[PDB]
């Protein structure tokens, strides 16, 4: 299949900013009637993709000025001048100048704001659960920027890697920030026979990690 | 104007076979150079392209899929269909139609329509509060349920003000997901905060109140 390259996967920007996105084809998007199918797309969350620009370079009907697509072959660019908040979302290339038709892994364009470090707050298991013979520690990692962002778990200081679900929300509308809730599942035998729990995020606003824990029986 | 939208199962259990419609306005598969794709986007994962047909019924397909999908269409009903065959679990995603005449390949796409393909039963989630170890912040923790979804307020929709709900996660066939409320601390344990969950699939309405431990 030809293999659309896109980057970078993650662009932040200021509104007004220019926006470059780029897309490279594993060959040539040439196709033998001389046209070259190469289009861009804007996906929003719970909306479906959008065409922008068609052939390369030709905007399709309603879209503003703003966007222009460029490159041949193998090489193109999608430039958003002066960009607005209704621009953010997903922007993916696609091509259909070869059978399968292929798509680019998508650039997400997100607002840059001031960093913020996360607020951390981990919870035992409820007394529910533990009734109900499971446990699990639940920690959230909330309103935090840049959206880079490692959780660690420790059980009695060792590193627990398996039985770790995350999940991440998008980029508030309103502060511009992000937010993980990261839950490790254990059984209850497991929870009954170590005393310490960690939650560790590694973010960029500190050297050092931000550390939350609690002791089973404390 | 021109309007898609698609239909289909829903649910369906593995080796069954999925059959996806079309319905369309705004254009006819009659008008020459007229044609429509099939792509699908499971959560979070890059677009795949299945099928595609024209007006006059020239036919392609992924060829990696192709002996599992037939496409095909009613053009006086303004309909396109997808059928693939002997479903399994990585054919779960949003499957989307798409207006695709000859010079403007996926022009309008529908809003797509959710398909989950799971051997999983019906389970009502276990809804757990999460009470702590300036400001307060409780959680709800809703696990081990199938199928999506689930609707998940605070104060029965009442307390919307410093909420994160967070997408849900498979683990083992089952669904989990969270929801984070901050307060102040003048605010709980001195009032009731609950977290009401419904699963419209298992028929289940659970209130769970946050307690201090």
């Amino acid at each position: 299949d030809v293999v659309m390259t896109q980057t970078p996967l993650s662009l932040p920007v200021s509104l007004g900013d220019q926006a470059s996105i780029s897309c490279r084809s594993s060959q040539s998007l040439v196709h033998s009637n001389g046209n070259t199918y190469l289009h861009w797309y804007l996906q929003k969350p719970g909306q479906s993709p959008k065409l922008l620009i068609y052939k390369v370079s030709n905007r399709f009907s309603g879209v503003p000025d703003r966007f222009s697509g460029s490159g041949s072959g193998t090489d193109f660019t999608l430039k958003i001048s002066r960009v607005e908040a209704e621009d953010l979302g997903i922007y993916f290339c696609s091509q259909n100048t070869h059978v399968p038709l292929t798509f680019g892994a998508g650039t997400k364009l997100e607002l840059k704001r001031a960093d913020a470090a996360p607020t951390v707050s981990i919870f035992p298991p409820s007394s529910e659960q533990l009734t109900s013979g499971g446990a699990s520690v639940v920690c959230f990692l909330n309103n935090f920027y840049p959206k880079d962002i490692n959780v660690k778990w420790k059980i009695d200081g060792s590193e627990r890697q398996n039985g770790v679900l995350n999940s991440w929300t998008d980029q508030d509308s309103k502060d511009s920030t992000y937010s993980m809730s990261s839950t490790l599942t254990l059984t209850k035998d497991e929870y009954e026979r170590h005393n310490s729990y960690t939650c560790e995020a590694t973010h960029k606003t500190s050297t050092s990690p931000i550390v939350k824990s609690f002791n089973r029986n404390e | 104007q021109v309007t898609l939208k698609e239909s289909g199962p829903g649910i369906l259990q593995p080796s069954q076979t999925l059959s996806l419609t079309c319905s369309f306005s705004g254009f006819s598969l009659s008008t020459s150079g007229m044609g429509v794709s099939w792509i699908r986007q499971p959560s979070g994962k890059g677009l795949e392209w299945l099928a595609h047909i024209y007006w006059d019924n020239d036919r392609y397909y992924n060829p990696s899929l192709k002996s599992r999908l037939t496409i095909s269409k009613d053009t006086f009903s303004n309909q396109v269909f997808l059928k693939i065959t002997n479903v399994d679990t990585a054919d779960t995603a949003t499957y989307y139609c798409a207006r695709s005449p000859m010079n403007t390949w996926g022009d309008y796409w529908g809003q797509g329509t959710s398909v989950t393909v799971s051997s999983a039963k019906t389970t009502a989630p276990s809804v757990y509060p999460l009470a702590p170890v300036s400001s307060v912040t409780l959680g709800c923790l809703v696990k081990g349920y199938f199928p999506e979804p689930v609707t998940l307020t605070w104060n029965s929709g009442s307390l919307s003000s410093g909420v994160h709900t967070f997408p849900a996660v498979l683990q083992s066939d089952l669904y989990t997901l969270s929801s984070s409320v901050t307060v102040t601390s003048s605010t709980w344990p001195s009032q009731s905060i609950t977290c009401n969950v419904a699963h419209p699939a298992s028929s289940t309405k659970v209130d769970k109140k946050i307690e201090p431990r």
